């Protein structure tokens, strides 16, 4: 019952509907949409809507346009539920499985957990990309049990805040904030790992 | 932002937005001794576009970040660059 | 060279020689995790060739010698950004 | 009997017969063509062509190629004297030519004096461009006569030699040879206004 990725989601999607459309700034802002805000000027939004039940809804439209944006809207009002279930799981495919499939072959197993670990799966896999090292890295040389869902959580959260500069060298202005986040994130990752049993 | 992916988006690409301006500014001020080609600006913000655009493959919100943040510093170098042609040919010419 | 001004261009441009060389090698590289496009060195070299070249309309072989040396400054710079996001790449994929 | 700008011969002819052709090393390195090398890759050769006796020799042909190079070597051989001369007469048009003009228009007339000064004319405004302002900034608040031509080379050859590092800030590897051309040339050119007479 536990929504996945919910620890993470006022960094990803920050209560936005489905029918949020926002229009970037600069000659290559393009438009973000949805709840995670899929960015036309990054393929996004293209991609998801060539898989998205609703494809042909958009037919001969393109992105940051007034008219796919009525169509956008339209359909967020008319299936909220399905546009924003069907938007969760395009994240889904395109960063959490896939972070759960490169840390099978590379003999790490979650199947599965506490939703606790899982959120950490996607929160970091969002973060950091579906093929990231960066969990990898942080369990380096270690025992796959004797690891508990506690250990883990510290671990990685621990490996990602010392690692903030190293990662984030163009933008050192962002650094306190996303030292924040990691920070955030530990605490309230315990806290459901402890909700969890 | 309190780390709200987009907010900082926003925030770089705002920044983004002033320096391409400024550089399309520079650019227009009309003396043909400088002479800048036509397309000059799209072209150059377009070469700086496909180079920023690598950084995605490092993957997740970080790339763009990385991205985004790359845009802005080519963008940068472009306009002190630009500046200081347009200062050299001033004072070179009569 | 003996200020030779033609002696200072193959002396430069020497160096650029070994700029672009170097750079074309890093990107023919082989892993398609980096995802350089086909014609990403040829549209890069393009794009900072006509930067640099509004550095003769500063005048006579002064101008050449800025243009050349800008050309070289640009490449020395698309080199070790290259280099630089290699690197990342490496050590954030798995 | 002097010929005009032999004074700077060294630096931009170099003891060169109209047919020496150096092949450019890099993507943009192209060709460079004649005793002042034109280059290929600055369109200086083209615009030359253009404006040539020689002009139908060279039709459909392009330069940095085999063919066009065949084309320039016979005519060095077979014109030498017309070759080179005509090739001199193109620097003259498009530096020292415009620089007198543009002098002329900012109060400053040489009609005519010493080889010396024109061969400072010359060397200055191959060296800095046909609208260079060197000169008439080296010159700037001067009553033009209490002014020799002893006076005026000083000036500009002063001028020059400060001026080093501000007019070559972006190449300060090339400052020692830079100041020892303007010294050397000071030193030609006072030899040679004496002379004169």
């Amino acid at each position: 019952i536990w929504p996945l990725g919910k620890t993470s989601e006022k960094y990803e999607s920050a209560g936005r509907g489905p029918g949020v459309i926002s229009t970037g700034n600069g000659d290559y802002g393009g438009a973000s949409y949805g709840c995670y805000q899929m960015s036309s000027n990054l393929g996004v939004v293209q991609k998801y809507i060539q898989s998205s039940k609703f494809k042909e809804f958009f037919s001969g439209l393109n992105p940051a346009t007034k008219e796919f944006n009525v169509v956008w809207q339209d359909i967020a009002s008319r299936y909220p539920q399905e546009f924003r279930e069907e938007q969760h799981q395009f994240i889904k495919r395109t960063h959490y499985d896939i972070q759960i499939g490169h840390l099978r072959g590379k003999g790490l197993l979650f199947e599965h957990n506490r939703a606790a670990v899982h959120d950490l799966i996607w929160s970091t896999s969002v973060q950091f990309g579906g093929r990231t090292n960066l969990i990898f890295n942080a369990l380096n040389g270690q025992n796959m049990e004797s690891m508990t869902d506690k250990d883990i959580i510290i671990l990685v959260q621990d490996y990602k805040l010392v690692n903030t500069e190293r990662l984030f060298k163009s933008s050192p202005s962002w650094w306190s904030d996303l030292k924040k986040r990691a920070v955030s994130e530990k605490k309230a990752l315990l806290e459901l790992e402890i909700l969890e049993h | 932002t309190s780390g709200v992916h987009q907010k900082i988006l926003v925030c770089i690409q705002n920044e983004i937005a002033k320096s391409e301006t400024q550089i399309r500014n520079n650019i227009s001020s009309k003396s043909i001794d400088y002479g800048f080609p036509d397309d000059f600006y799209s072209k150059q913000r377009l070469a700086i576009h496909e180079k920023c655009m690598l950084y995605i493959n490092v993957g997740g919100q970080r790339g763009e970040l990385l991205m985004n943040q790359c845009e802005l510093s080519m963008l940068q170098g472009l306009d002190i660059y630009i500046q200081q042609y347009i200062e050299d040919v001033d004072n070179s010419l009569l």
